[PDB]
């Protein structure tokens, strides 16, 4: 981003730490919904209790 | 930590942490016993097993 200093506009670079910062317009939440779906069954718990 | 001299070995509990609390999980547990011995072999395959 450009982050607003005081009279100036310094860059501002940061991680994401979690997938799940990235944005709704390239990870989607049906996405994520489908993915934690795999991972539930990867547990043998795709029939959740 | 004699675990190459034991009769189970580390599959069974990586099985048998992660599966459903269903009957059938103990009917696997259990028919995961079978010897390999040439005749229990021979019984085995007798039977379509």
């Amino acid at each position: 981003t450009h982050c607003q200093e005081n009279s100036e506009t310094v860059a501002l670079c940061t991680p994401r730490i979690v997938i799940g910062n990235l944005p709704d317009g390239l990870a989607p939440g049906p996405f994520h919904e489908l993915r934690t779906w795999e991972i539930m069954e990867h547990m043998r718990l795709r029939p959740p209790p | 930590a004699h675990e190459y001299h034991n009769w189970l070995r580390s599959p069974f509990s990586r099985y048998s942490a992660t599966c459903p609390n269903v009957l059938h999980s103990v009917m696997t547990l259990a028919a995961m016993l079978y010897k390999i011995s040439p005749v229990s072999l021979v019984l085995q395959t007798k039977a379509h097993i």
